[PDB]
């Protein structure tokens, strides 16, 4: 499921940021909590929003929504 | 209108047709959406 | 392996997904081997019935002695049915769940 574009609490907006913030996570091999603070993310609402995030929209996206067994 | 299970072939059946796809021969066939799209109002 | 004969006398491979949406009952065939023999003795009172071998019937060289008791529902994932042996890109053409 795509990333919330805005944050629940605060009224920012994360959406465009997964993009990047996905890159810092291997071309530069940063680790979690200097990469969310790249991006301006300063309250932890919005670490919350980014940090814990299930991407769930590639796994349908293999898929069709004509003929799934059981 | 109707739509194939596996090829998602583009068929049209009439009202004594078998219902089956001609190019697989599934038995499972699905609608295909209005075409010409409605506004509504929630009430 | 499970399969199904429609109403028409055609047979195909049942898949589970068919099962679901056709409201189908994932089952299988059972074949058994049976053989007959008749025997024949002289009922001579106050003597012992001597029977004899006389006809055997065993069709074990033709396809024909296998005899269709019934059908046995299968459970998912076991060793006979489909899903056994599928990976991942087979789960998903045929759209299981992983």
């Amino acid at each position: 499921m795509i990333v919330p574009v805005r944050c629940f609490s605060c009224g920012k907006v994360v959406g465009d940021k997964w993009e990047s913030y996905l890159n810092l996570l291997q071309e530069d091999e940063l680790d979690e909590g200097t990469a969310l603070s790249r991006l301006g993310l300063k309250r932890y609402c919005c670490r919350r929003m980014i940090l814990t995030h299930v991407d769930l929209i590639e796994k349908f996206l293999r898929y069709n929504p004509l003929e799934k067994r059981d | 209108k109707y739509i194939c299970a596996e090829c998602s072939s583009k068929l049209s059946l009439s009202r004594t047709d078998a219902v089956r796809c001609k190019d697989c021969g599934h038995r499972i066939l699905l609608k295909a959406r209005t075409k010409r799209l409605v506004q509504f109002e929630a009430r | 392996k499970p399969m199904v004969n429609e109403s028409d006398g055609v047979t195909h491979a049942l898949y589970p997904q068919e099962a679901r949406l056709r409201n189908l009952t994932y089952s299988s065939g059972l074949f058994v081997d049976v053989k007959k023999r008749t025997y024949e003795a002289i009922d001579v009172p106050g003597r012992e019935l001597k029977y004899e071998l006389i006809a055997e019937e065993s069709e074990d060289d033709s396809e024909s002695g296998k005899v269709f008791i019934g059908r046995l529902p299968i459970m998912l994932r076991s060793k006979n049915c489909y899903l056994s042996e599928a990976t991942e890109s087979d789960l998903y053409k045929l759209k299981e769940c992983p």
